[PDB]
């Protein structure tokens, strides 16, 4: 089901209007607060004189009508911006008057227009109100995707519409939302009603409002189409668009007359309803990930913190993550003891970070596999889960487990490993600390030993979306640097957001490592050729992980392990938003730095702009060894 | 099968061992009675002469007479159990839910028809064993109750002792049945007793610290005293001889055996857990045998 | 209905008992983590290395019977602050190791005791644990009414039970839980489980308790009666605690073996279900204030902002200020105009913030009541209440109401009035500027004319409250002053909470105001008696206010206009809590202060010591004129 | 964690007791552990742990020609940059007597062990540098009958009246870190404008070689000061004495304070919140020492007349770097 809206910009009894488009089917009501007529005089007498009422009555609805079921609009005569000072004037004074309204009556929603280039003035006023007080409505701006200058017919003979294409000027109307809002400083209370057209622009045009921050998306009856039975409907490119804007999730809005006079008003959003119900079903990541869009978290301290219970619960649960592990395990059994030595030959298996227990059973279940015999033992440092663990070998696995509660770092081990296993991986790959756990545990495994995993690679992509750069800015706190938010990466299910450039590699490990000096430190410059015009605000990690030959894990877009749901993509924001424009490079550096105590990233953009280095020192960001 | 933790091992008069013990960890958290007629072939259940389950843990036992089992019960219970006809099962003969909280402490009084119980609810209780009712309840105490201990020879004098700090030597033939008794200066909390089995006058106390001490009723001052142990003395048991050696248990895993004048005779580190309980042969006044959370049963042989 | 749990210290089965006290009733279910009787070394060989498991397995419960259903409890051999330096740090060890436990579970509650005077180290242990991460569980502590030692049998001969009285000693474990509560610096996760004996202690030992955390009380079986029939039942006075604690509202734990065999343990919770069925029912104001106990309100800045609709909505629903504004307006008409008069005589009649009407029309029916004749002026700054006024004078009242858009400090008014209304009252009477705003309108009432209301006085009493201490403490803001919270009063209704002494009149108002010079500060010294020992957290203010003669309104517990909710009591904290004890005086001060742009009230504690001056110059808190 | 500045090795190498009360140390030392007889067949190998820039190795190389008998010297640093100044005296002075060696003291592996290991590693409230960690981790390099020098350091507290210092304290509130951690932190301070409430208790002691078969260097300690006037209590003043070997002693206790030292001045640790005593009362303050593998910190709580705040909790305000 669709949510959605009425446009009207004619009320005369508010009561039969409500009942009227609820009938229909609308799940509110866009309308004037003020009749959108009515110029009032605030400075010259007699005008400003004018006896009252101002307006219609709040007692017309309930508390919760108004609440939930109208959005105010802006009265059309309000121009802030004008030439002349005396409308510029009366504009300031009735558009604060119409915003203090809605205010009063705690209207959710309000809608101004962005219907040209220069809204300073606008943007003023309206900063000033949400910074004055206590409330609570959104603000939606009406924004086309194509300015009604760029949409006129050709229709006059000295004015001709310019026909060779210019890729900036279409997207004017996109530069109109970016200013206003950088203007108002990014108000997490100002959103995008976006109005489609009946002929859309090229894609490019589109694509630039991805990531930013659409409440709504208004629809003309005009721009619909009429079938063989007369019923609306719209164009295959139009429907492209209703399925990027429902997945987005957004608000529709009717607006306009009735252009099919055979049926009534609900035969619109039937189609909606239609078009809503016959979308492709969430597949099983799609329904983990449901409550999670854009939800910021903060990265697991992987050893300086133990996993609570409930934690393994939910990941326990990954369809694909251990069947991949009990099929590497599988091979590498295989490849290391042959047929004739089968039944002579016992494969010693360590799982480092063993958890509750399920990549024991899954070494279990891959040696019944196989049909080759294992001795194992389950290392893990957390006692709760240790706990787990021997209630585990106790009741089931018996002797053929050893139990192990220490750190795999500290471990004296009384045998070598023909192979080790870890699940040791955060979204970033190396970002919990497995180099440096794998490493310290290595001297354990026999000088023919696998690893599994045997390989990680981390991948780097950046992004577009003023939406993430607002949820990463409301993160400051109190007693902290006022800009460490955006010192610091975050696990986050990207959703509102633009990708400008394919992911590239960015740091690899590889287990075991028998480098005659290990170093684990890494510089990486990486150089993201995009191609459109947009705003950075930050980048999206990603990994790639080598389990055993050709067993893999990924979460990286292009290669992503299907139902995995284990691991959502990492943020790594900056504290500045940069403007690229088609056709430029976007560089930025990343390093992996440790000493003695913890590990941490630090990074900088270098072109088209340099930007601060970011995290110098791990001052807002550090990884606890 | 038999749960890890033993409780308590106590010889009857004809050379037979009774065995108790609790399960402190994992899913059930139960107990269990055992009867092993051969002791040396303690704790092995397959050959055993009787063995029960009991609803809740073992915190303490002590037999009845020849045939009689009384527990000290998690569940708040104090219960017995009666030997069989043939002493090939063991079979509930009552159990009381009459305590608030753990019962930790149980003990029969010398003729055999009464018994003293201790709580961590604070409380002490006297029981008629015949008409499985408590007579008495008494809240001497202010913290929970550690040890009781009959008289050899007095059916209304015992000894108690708890984390409050006080010693208390008891008559229920007074008004004011507990005296507050011990040391000239209070020192660390009294964790176990013994009377002496000759001297119905003197008795042994253990402390959280370490030491064991010997106090005269007579002089209400503490004779004589030695640091033993290196950490808490859970147990304290006077051999059957004429002139009795003692045997001292503790949380530092070991035995002692300490002569009158508190003097090592001889020391085990034959356990690898804590040393719960001490009992000495009727027969082979030498044999001592001891059982631990390691469920070992350690038979010593002591000079 | 009430909220109860079993404590047990003995659980064979996990699955088994939980059932079985469900089926009894029971909501939760307070258990050991660990067998209570399983000492643990952790530092001395061999008894350091017993092989595991230490404990049961989570697998045993669900995630969300850990999070709903058990409340943990400490071993009962952990003594951390036992004088044996070894078993201070086992304790220290295994303090932690069942801490983090349950919060690797998920527990929502875990109990420790406080059992005896020194707690300092369990104390620190807790602090530390708190300080270390982000997990969940309230920590109860079970603080007993009567210290074990002040309880037992006076059974011992040579150290008897001490016949004499002392005031203080019998409060001796208040200080035990006060001492703990301080160490650990009031967080908001240490609470108090309350621990009922079958003797209760005096009044006044009790007492003590009111306005500390109480989250829940632990009733022992054994302190229960038997009635007629065999029955579990609680004495009068124990009643009387049920009583006051379900007013308060805690969770009731039933501790202890069944002590009635002729029935199960459902018998207990059923009696306590009696009680709560048997309470009086919510009057009219504890069922509006029901959601709103101790919630702190910023007061409302009555003329720099606008009300919004929804609050004069809720408002105009009281059912007792108004019908006492129209008595007034009705005993003043008749006074004014003789019978002979009657028909010749117009009383001119001025409310003065009419908000939406409801005393505009409370005047019109005063005088069909009266049988007298008005003309009416609704003068209103709000222009949003405006607009519900202008649509009332043209569909209702007519030219009979003149509606006005303005200040009433600012309009020049056609004629003088016979009666000003107005309610401009906020909860310590003067806090929202009703003495300025009549005074600039004091011009246009005759100089027989009389304002309704004709006087206001606040009050102040001094209050205990480490709950509302803490709500204060919370209001911490970034990019302000750290104390600020402190320096400013809330409006609240209080609830966890002890009057120290009864409310004495603070600052007097009255109208009209002819004072040849006229001042509206103030300073006022007050003088509490207290008879009991606590600490004092802040002043709960009040007021009353004389409408007309013998029609008053009242917020003074002692003199409360019964169903009227439209005013809670108001809050004013002092930075650092004070000690008082039995027979002390509190000495406090209030200033009302002002200059042109804003008034303020500025306050100190002069005795039994000294508080900083709070609130100078209106550093944290001003009202705008 | 910090590399001390040329300028603050520089103040101190002037203190003109401090070496010469080491010297006097080692000369005792070396006595004892060699005879007459032995006197030109014995070489005692002599190890200083924390060389900075060499005033305790020449002390040691007084120490020999005054008790007339041979060393063989190590000098370990941390300090990189003092291991400068270091190596050119070797190569300038000392010669193969000295060998420098740069690195961390917990680090080194020896060549061989020693008889004496030599050490000023001590802060005002004795090891609040970390001393104890810093000599354990060194001390498996000590010959089984090996001296430590220091061999004890003991620290102590007195209560201290002074609304100054509170508001000096109070005046160390920064921006973007808990508004109240001034409070939560020790200072080294000049103790001045204060008044002593009572005489200072011993706090921490601390041994070498420390052959505990557990070592454990944390602590936990009750102090109840007696007090016979009214006042009000803004913090305790920290101090130290400290055995250097046997009768040698360097102490900057009021009472037995070393005359002319000035190498250390007193410790402060604060308390949130002033409270009022009593003539009569009885002050009891709570001090722990704290570690993990990381840092090491103090933890402090006054329990009477009234009760503070538990302070730096977790070493949430204050740590000392491992
Ligand atoms: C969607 N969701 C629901 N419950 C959550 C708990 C933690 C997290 C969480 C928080 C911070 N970082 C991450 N992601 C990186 C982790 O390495 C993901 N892995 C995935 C595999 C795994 C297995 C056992 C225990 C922990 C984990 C964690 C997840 C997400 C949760
Ligand atoms: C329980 N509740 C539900 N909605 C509320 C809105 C404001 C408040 C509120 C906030 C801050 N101070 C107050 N109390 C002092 C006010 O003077 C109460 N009067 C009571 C009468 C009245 C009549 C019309 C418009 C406003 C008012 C406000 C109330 C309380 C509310
Ligand atoms: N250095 C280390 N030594 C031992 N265990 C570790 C170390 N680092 C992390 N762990 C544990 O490794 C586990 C890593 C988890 N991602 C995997 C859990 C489990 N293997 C599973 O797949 O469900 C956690 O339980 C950590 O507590
Ligand atoms: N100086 C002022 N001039 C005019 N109106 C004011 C002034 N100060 C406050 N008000 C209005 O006075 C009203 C005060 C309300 N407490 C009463 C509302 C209404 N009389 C009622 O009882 O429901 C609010 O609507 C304010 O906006
Ligand atoms: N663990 C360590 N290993 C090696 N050097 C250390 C260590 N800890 C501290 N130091 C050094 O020890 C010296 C201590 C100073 N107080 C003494 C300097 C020199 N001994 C003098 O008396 O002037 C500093 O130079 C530190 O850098």
């Amino acid at each position: 089901r669709v949510s959605s809206g009425r446009d009207l910009n004619c009320v005369p009894e508010i009561a039969d209007t409500l009942g009227a488009v609820a009938k229909q089917g609308f799940d509110f009501l866009c309308m004037p607060v003020f009749h959108p007529r009515f110029k009032r005089e605030f400075i010259q007498e007699p005008a400003k004189n004018r006896p009252g009422p101002q307006t219609r009555s709040d007692l017309l609805l309930s508390g919760r009508d108004w609440n939930t079921l109208i959005v105010g609009k802006l009265s059309p005569w309000i121009r802030p911006d004008s030439k002349v000072e005396k409308i510029r004037r009366n504009s300031e004074a009735a558009m604060l008057q119409e915003l203090n309204f809605g205010a009063y009556l705690g209207l959710p929603a309000f809608l101004l227009p962005l219907n040209q280039e220069d809204n300073t003035n606008l943007a003023r006023v309206l900063t000033n109100h949400i910074h004055t007080g206590h409330h609570s409505s959104m603000f939606w701006m009406r924004v086309p995707l194509v300015a009604p200058e760029d949409l006129r017919d050709d229709i006059i003979e000295n004015a001709p519409t310019t026909h060779t294409e210019e890729y900036s000027g279409e997207e004017k109307t996109w530069m109109w939302w970016h200013n206003f809002r950088t203007l108002c400083d990014y108000s997490k209370r100002i959103a995008v009603a976006l109005e489609i057209g009946a002929d859309l622009p090229s894609n490019h045009v589109i694509d630039r409002w991805l990531g930013e921050p659409i409440k709504a998306a208004i629809l003309p009856t005009s721009i619909f189409l009429t079938n063989k039975k007369g019923f609306p409907v719209l164009s295959k490119m139009h429907q492209r668009l209703i399925f990027r804007l429902l997945k987005l999730e957004v608000q529709f809005i009717i607006t306009g007359t009735n252009h099919h006079s055979e049926k009534e008003f609900c035969s619109y959003l039937q189609y909606l309803e239609y078009l809503s119900q016959n979308r492709p079903p969430p597949n099983a990541y799609e329904l983990f990930a449901k409550g999670y869009e854009d939800y910021l978290q903060s990265p697991l301290q992987p050893l300086m913190d133990n996993l609570e219970s409930q934690t393994y619960e939910v990941f326990e649960k990954d369809p694909i993550k251990y069947s991949q592990y009990q099929q590497a395990i599988y091979k590498c059994l295989l490849d290391r003891v042959p047929e004739e030595e089968k039944d002579t030959n016992v494969q010693v298996l360590m799982v480092l970070g063993a958890g509750r227990g399920p990549l024991v059973n899954a070494s279990l279940r891959a040696a019944k596999q196989a049909d080759r015999r294992i001795k194992l033992y389950a290392v893990e440092k957390n006692p709760n889960a240790v706990v787990t663990l021997e209630n585990w070998q106790f009741e089931e696995w018996g002797s053929q487990v050893t139990v192990v509660s220490s750190d795999m770092r500290e471990w004296v081990a009384p045998e070598k490993a023909d192979i080790i296993v870890s699940e040791l991986l955060g979204s970033f790959a190396d970002n919990e600390l497995s180099p440096e756990c794998l490493d310290g545990a290595q001297h354990f495994l026999k000088d023919d030993g696998v690893s599994i995993p045997g390989e990680y690679t981390s991948f780097l992509a950046p992004i577009s979306s003023s939406k993430l750069y607002n949820e990463v800015r409301a993160c400051r706190e109190k007693d902290r640097d006022p800009e460490a938010q955006f010192e610091m990466p975050y696990v986050v299910r990207l959703h509102n957001f633009h990708q400008l450039s394919a992911p590239q590699p960015c740091f690899t490990f590889s287990h075991p490592n028998r480098d005659p000096m290990i170093d684990n430190n890494r510089y990486c410059t990486l150089e993201f050729p995009v191609e459109v015009n947009t705003v950075l605000h930050g980048f999206a990690g990603y990994f790639e992980t080598v389990l055993y030959q050709d067993i893999t894990l990924s979460i990286r877009p292009e290669t992503h392990s299907p139902g995995m749901f284990s691991w959502f993509p990492i943020l790594f924001p900056i504290k500045q938003p940069i403007t690229v424009r088609e056709g430029q490079t976007i560089c930025v550096r990343f390093w992996r730095c440790s000493n003695s105590k913890k590990v941490w990233y630090e990074w900088a953009v270098t072109a088209p702009v340099c930007s601060a280095i970011h995290n110098p020192t791990g001052r807002s960001y550090t990884i606890g060894l | 099968c038999m749960e890890r933790q033993l409780e308590a091992a106590r010889y009857r008069s004809d050379g037979a061992l009774l065995l108790g013990a609790s399960s402190l960890s994992g899913r059930c958290w139960a107990g269990s009675l055992w009867l092993f007629k051969d002791p040396c072939a303690a704790p092995n259940e397959g050959f055993c002469s009787a063995g029960v389950q009991t609803e809740a843990g073992v915190a303490d036992l002590t037999w009845v007479g020849e045939r009689g089992i009384l527990v000290a019960s998690d569940s708040g219970a104090v219960e017995l159990w009666e030997l069989d006809e043939n002493e090939t099962l063991i079979v509930s003969k009552f159990c009381k839910y009459e305590h608030d909280d753990i019962v930790s402490t149980v003990s029969v009084l010398s003729s055999g028809t009464q018994a003293v119980s201790g709580s961590k609810d604070i409380c002490i209780k006297v029981w008629d064993l015949a008409q499985q009712v408590v007579l008495s309840s008494y809240r001497a105490h202010a913290a929970q109750v550690t040890c009781v201990a009959a008289s050899p020879h007095k059916d209304s004098v015992f000894l108690s002792c708890s984390e409050d700090n006080r010693i208390l030597l008891w008559d229920t033939r007074c008004p004011k049945p507990a005296s507050q008794i011990g040391c000239s200066a209070p020192g660390y909390l009294p964790t176990s007793l013994a009377w002496h089995p000759q001297q119905s006058e003197v008795f042994v106390f253990g402390d959280e610290n370490g030491t064991v001490s010997l106090v005269d009723t007579k002089s209400t001052s503490c004779v004589l005293s030695s640091a033993v142990h290196s950490q808490c003395v859970t147990g304290l048991v006077f051999s059957p001889h004429s002139v009795p050696f003692l045997a001292s248990l503790s949380e530092d895993c070991s035995l002692a055996v300490l002569d009158s004048s508190l003097s090592e005779l001889f020391r085990s580190q034959a356990h690898r857990d804590f040393v719960r309980d001490a009992t000495w042969s009727p027969l082979n006044h030498s044999l001592l045998t001891t059982v631990g959370w390691d469920h070992q049963v350690v038979h010593h042989v002591v000079p």
